[PDB]
């Protein structure tokens, strides 16, 4: 639905913030992208999306 | 005509040159060196126990497991004294990479709790690649057992017992970090 | 048009998943830790995406 579109754009913005994404380390000791958010912001994502689904959904039946 | 056979009570750590005594925290297989006077100058040394430590003809002591062991040394003159190794309050062992929840299995929950559990045995010994085993190391990145916010988060921390290089927010399945146990 | 945004959005969103699509921040002990931004070929690769979902739409619309 468009907690779809909203999930997407959530987890675009959180992926904006270093801190929200773990962390990998190379064969070196060293830290890299891993491409994962952390859990409790993945689920905090979630949360809001499907949230705005019914939002949104709920609301246009409104006649 | 000689003297008295003696073993100096302070060590040489190898991995940082500290000549102090014998650190009370142990990084498996560390080494430092004993120095034995008196005597006709001649020695041979020897473990009592080659699961505990290990030492070669020059003095060169390792650590291969937690528990105490005599050192005994021995001149040309016939003279033998013994220096004894204490078992240590607790004991690095580097293990296989593996995933956080992996490596809190094959270390049966005994990660390091905290940094300076690890961070210390660097300060006591250095670089773990400056020791025969972990001689050809780049690298050796440890587990740190996560805290409540790192669990709910999905990561735990990490140091490095070669580079030290803390980093905090370590993806627990990432490839490339050692189980550290600690015994 | 709702498309393309969407589009784009997931679009991003996929392409962070792949932690080759994101410029770093290699600190002194050579810890390339995320910035947060994407490579600007992705970027600009997607906006195109982005872009064709839309006309693709508005196309369909057309089309009856």
């Amino acid at each position: 639905a468009t907690e779809t579109a909203t999930r997407d754009q959530l987890t675009k913005e959180a992926f904006q913030n270093p801190d929200n994404q773990k962390v990998n380390i190379d064969e070196l000791g060293n830290a890299i992208p891993s491409g994962v958010l952390k859990d409790d912001v993945v689920a905090n994502i979630e949360e809001q999306a499907k949230a705005a689904g019914e939002e949104a959904k709920q609301q246009a039946i409104e006649n | 005509f000689f003297d008295e056979l003696k073993i100096d009570n302070k060590v040489d750590i190898i991995g940082n040159n500290v000549r102090g005594e014998l650190p009370n925290i142990w990084l498996q297989y560390g080494q430092f060196k004993l120095k034995a006077s008196g005597g006709d100058g001649t020695y041979s040394w020897y473990s009592e126990n080659t699961s505990i430590a290990t030492v070669d003809a020059s003095g060169k002591v390792t650590l291969n497991g937690k528990g105490s062991v005599v050192i005994k040394a021995t001149s040309g003159d016939k003279q033998t004294v013994s220096y004894t190794i204490k078992a240590p309050s607790y004991m690095i062992k580097v293990d296989k990479q593996a995933y956080y929840a992996d490596a809190m299995s094959i270390c049966k929950n005994l990660l390091p709790s905290t940094q300076t559990v690890l961070s210390d045995i660097y300060d006591s010994w250095g670089a773990a690649n400056k020791y025969s085993h972990y001689s050809s190391m780049n690298s050796i990145t440890a587990w740190i057992k996560q805290t409540s916010s790192e669990q709910r988060s999905g990561v735990s921390s990490t140091y490095n017992l070669i580079t030290q290089n803390p980093l905090p927010g370590v993806n627990v399945n990432t490839p490339n970090v050692y189980a550290v146990c600690v015994e």
